């Protein structure tokens, strides 16, 4: 399973694995370190993705 | 706009564990080779025990779609809900999907899925068509009255 931003996709596959563990044997909050880092590195891909280029374009001037 | 609900029921043959951790897990795999990526949005533990999730997935076809998708696990009830729809294209169309999975009499978990495509494209062809026969309706009258003024002339 892949990623939209493929710099995340390694701590997808981290945060995946631990929840999976938590899901089939203790809940049918523990893997909160792997979702950390996965969430830091969507956040900043959805920041570059969805705002910047408004930005660059806004920061289009004599520099 | 236009709306259509379509309904299917399938029965997987596991438990309820293994189907619900298999829909969270579920590519790549040979049968959906569209599905280029899937992120965890959100996921926690709800006031009244239920697992809530909102992933994120991309998807290609004949050209790229983002879809969202809501679960809700009842792990007390061994009941699932999940509810799928893209998010761009929406104006083009909107294709929702909702699923319900329920597990003993048949030891098997119950899948009825339901989905409804609304296309909204049926106001946007009757608003060209609309200014297309005001046009033409305008040039026919103007047409008519001429001939008639005229053959009041002779
Ligand atoms: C807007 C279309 C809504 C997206 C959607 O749900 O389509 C589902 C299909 C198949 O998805 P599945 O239900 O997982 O089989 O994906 C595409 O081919 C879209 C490609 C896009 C071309």
């Amino acid at each position: 399973s892949a990623s939209f931003a493929p710099e995340c996709t390694d701590l997808k596959t981290k945060y995946d694995s631990c929840f999976n563990e938590w899901y089939s044997e203790k809940f049918l909050n523990e893997c909160s370190k792997q979702w950390y880092a996965y969430t830091t590195c969507v956040n900043a891909a959805l920041v570059k993705q969805g705002i910047k280029p408004a930005l660059d374009e806004a920061r289009e001037e004599a520099p | 706009p236009m709306v259509l609900l379509h309904k299917s029921t399938h029965i997987f043959p596991t438990d309820f564990a293994s189907v619900s951790r298999a829909f969270f897990n579920r590519y790549p795999n040979p049968y959906s080779p569209h599905v280029l990526s899937i992120d965890t949005i959100s996921r926690n533990v709800d006031q009244e025990g239920n697992l809530r999730t909102t992933r994120l997935l991309k998807k290609s076809g004949k050209t790229e779609t983002w879809i969202i998708e809501v679960s809700v696990v009842n792990p007390a009830n061994s009941t699932m809900k999940t509810y799928t729809r893209n998010l761009d294209h929406t104006g083009i169309m909107k294709v929702e999907e909702y699923t319900t999975y329920q597990f003993s009499a048949t030891s098997s978990t119950i899948a009825d899925s339901r989905v409804k495509f609304s296309s909204g494209f049926n106001m946007g062809i009757k608003s060209k068509v609309e200014d297309w026969s005001r046009t033409k309706f305008d040039e026919n009258v103007k047409k008519s009255r001429m001939g008639m003024a005229f053959v009041i002339q002779k």
